[PDB]
């Protein structure tokens, strides 16, 4: 009930919140490299076997 | 050879239950694990034992019936599984905790 | 109970493109025949659109067969005099049904009048258990975690040691279906050495799931001790093709076979990690790892290598390696550098002082932040 | 035809090579890998991939 | 030894079959069940002379389980357990 005065104030200069605004507007990184290898593989191989 | 010794098998144990009784039987099957056994059927000869095992348990005096918890020790061995190659040689102890077994069954 | 995740492991086949057309078809047989005979509509809508209004008149003539029948039974079974026990059972009884449908809805209601009433003391956790195997049917991680907390609740109560093994292994697919895979190996094989059961998934699966958690936590001499030299999957053999694939990768990085290794990644994506739902999932996840681990080793034993040294042990170019080298570099747990110029691969594998120094630091940055977050509020107040 | 022969056989192979190895890397440091495989009787290529192992 | 000075004189009589079956049933419970009820098993064997011969049957029973690290208590594990036990009185008590 202490911080209420501050914390309403503080958010009014914000204004609105963002949040809800954007609905209505609109390997963490790396990827698998299973699909890649599977690739590679195949032209290794390839080379490999006329050599 | 793999032909002849299966097939022979087959007919004399069929034979054998169904006009003889279950005395002969039951040793014809320690017969067949052994027999699977130098095939390389290990599979085939572990599960002829789970069949014989809890009935002949109760029939378990005799050094016919030490010698199928032998068997057992063995067919784990080559399974390559060591805890009940060694479960297994405790089994064959107790039932022959009389030292009295034929020369051949105490070699084994 | 038993066939409900039968079908949805076929189904899920069916589901998938991925899956060959030819191994798709032989699921699509296999899991029709069982749609109509265990009546399997409510879950199965789900999966239809996902991948005859007779499986209804059938519902339904089932749900008011089997309904019925359960409903009236209760009937007579108020009447005769056992209040607290013969109520219960044909109470369960109207839930075995509903579990049979697939529907959880209406299992869960039924299983609650039996709770109610005080009944002998493993039934209950029996009970409890069957609940959170729901969870697993529908393959939904959160149906699964609130309710293994019921079954904790009641265990110790309880003192059952023998649904506590049950416990370990419905614990070990929780923590198994999450990423996180270290409380996982440790659970799945502990139960490998004791199984109870009592209306449960086959005992199979358990080897397919201790393999793969085994390789991705454990180091070098733990995995030789737990899973090569585990006398069970030994003695189990490789029999079915899922296992197959997984004992072959086992055997090579051990014994230290490089040119096989790579083939068998590759077969282990196609036939292991896609076919089951929960490692389906962590099939990019645990791949990455077991790429940086032969890698990982390599690096102890060599200083320096070549690139075509490196390369071609495993059996891929140059160009490839190069490329799938500079993605793990970053993640620092291979230490190491490719010189392009002198075409070595120089290892850096740094253990010195400064190295400890690191780690002890970044453990005290954490305790400082947050003595400033209690004080600052205490003080203020 | 000896399966159990065979498995002791392998262990035999490293045990010998470590007592081997324990006496020649002390008053060397540095040594080349084809000198070291000369004293073992090994092949070059196999030395290597042991130590790898070691 | 007066008769009334030691004002109540008590005999405990050597255990009865169905006295030793209750003893038998509650220390089982603290180890793993008995799998495919064998606690009947060894009281219709023999019946104790005292609840330390019971207790010798129990510890026994969990010491095979304990070795191969399966908790289930099987009919096998229990019918070593008693014959060991067995043995035992007998070549103390002839």
């Amino acid at each position: 009930t202490k911080k209420k005065n501050e914390e309403i104030n503080k958010k009014s200069l914000e204004e609105d919140d963002e949040f809800e605004d954007f609905p209505i507007d609109t390997d963490d990184v790396e990827v698998d490299d299973d699909f890649t290898n599977e690739l590679k593989a195949e032209l290794d191989r390839y080379k490999r076997e006329n050599q | 050879s793999l032909d002849d010794q299966i097939f022979v098998c087959e007919k004399s144990i069929e034979f054998a239950k169904r006009e003889k009784r279950v005395f002969l039987k039951h040793s014809l099957s320690i017969k067949l694990a052994t027999l699977h056994y130098q095939k390389k059927q290990y599979k085939d000869s572990l599960a002829l034992i789970n069949d014989l095992l809890r009935e002949f348990k109760k029939l378990d005096d005799k050094p016919s019936l030490v010698d199928v918890h032998l068997l057992e020790s063995k067919v784990y061995h080559k399974l390559r599984n060591l805890a009940k190659s060694k479960a297994s040689l405790t089994a064959a102890r107790t039932a022959a905790n009389s030292i009295y077994c034929p020369t051949q069954t105490v070699a084994e | 109970r038993v066939p409900n995740y039968e079908v949805s492991e076929k189904a899920f086949l069916l589901t998938q493109s991925k899956v060959s057309i030819e191994q798709r078809k032989e699921a699509a047989e296999f899991v029709l025949a069982k749609i109509k005979e265990e009546e399997m509509a409510p879950y199965y809508k789900y999966l239809c659109e996902e991948y005859d209004q007779e499986l209804y008149n059938e519902l339904c003539k089932k749900n008011e067969s089997k309904i019925k029948e359960l409903n009236e039974k209760i009937q007579k079974l108020e009447e005769d005099d056992e209040g607290e026990l013969e109520q219960a059972q044909a109470w369960i009884n109207l839930g075995e049904y509903y579990a049979q449908i697939g529907d959880k809805d209406n299992a869960e209601k039924t299983l609650g009048k039996s709770l109610s009433k005080a009944i002998s003391t493993g039934a209950k956790i029996d009970v409890m258990l069957t609940i959170a195997r729901l969870g697993f049917f529908y393959n939904d991680q959160l149906y699964v975690k609130e309710k293994l907390e019921a079954v904790n609740s009641m265990i110790e109560k309880g003192g059952d040691w023998e649904r506590r093994n049950r416990y370990k292994t419905y614990y070990g697919i929780h923590c198994l279906a999450v990423r996180n895979f270290k409380e996982a190996a440790k659970l799945l094989v502990d139960s490998l050495a004791t199984f109870t059961s009592i209306e449960l998934t086959s005992y199979e699966s358990i080897a397919t799931y201790a393999s793969v958690t085994g390789l991705f936590t454990l180091e070098r001499t733990d995995l030789k001790s737990k899973v090569i030299d585990s006398p069970e999957l030994l003695s189990l053999i490789s029999t079915t093709a899922a296992l197959q694939s997984i004992s072959s990768l086992t055997i090579s990085l051990y014994a230290s076979d490089y040119a096989s290794y790579f083939p068998y990644l590759l077969e282990t994506y196609a036939n292991v990690l896609i076919p089951c739902k929960y490692l389906n999932r962590h099939a990019d996840f645990f791949v990455r790892e077991m790429r940086r681990k032969v890698y990982a080793q390599l690096l102890e034993s060599y200083k320096t290598l070549s690139l075509k040294s490196m390369a071609s042990a495993f059996g891929v170019s140059v160009a490839f390696l190069d490329n799938d080298l500079g993605k793990f570099i970053p993640n620092k747990q291979l230490n190491c550098v490719i010189d392009r110029v002198n075409g070595i691969v120089e290892t850096n594998r740094p253990d010195n002082k400064n190295a400890q120094y690191h780690l002890l630091v970044k453990q005290g940055d954490g305790l400082l932040t947050k003595l400033q977050k209690y004080g600052a509020a205490v003080r203020l107040t | 035809g000896d399966e159990l022969t065979r498995s002791h056989f392998n262990a035999l192979y490293d045990t010998l090579l470590e007592s081997n190895l324990c006496k020649i890397i002390e008053p060397f440091e540095c040594v080349e890998i084809s000198h070291i495989s000369k004293i073992i009787g090994l092949d070059t290529q196999q030395v290597e991939g042991k130590l790898s192992q070691m | 030894l007066r008769p009334g000075r030691i004002d109540r004189k008590i005999e405990f009589p050597p255990p009865s079959v169905a006295a030793r079956a209750e003893i038998l049933r509650i220390h089982s419970r603290k180890m793993n069940l008995t799998r495919g009820i064998n606690l009947r098993k060894v009281a219709e064997k023999m019946n104790g002379c005292s609840g330390a011969d019971v207790k010798g049957v129990c510890t026994e029973a969990g010491m095979y389980a304990l070795r191969e690290r399966r908790i289930h208590v099987t009919q096998e594990d229990f019918e070593l357990a008693v014959g060991k036990v067995m043995n035992k009185n007998q070549e103390t008590a002839i």
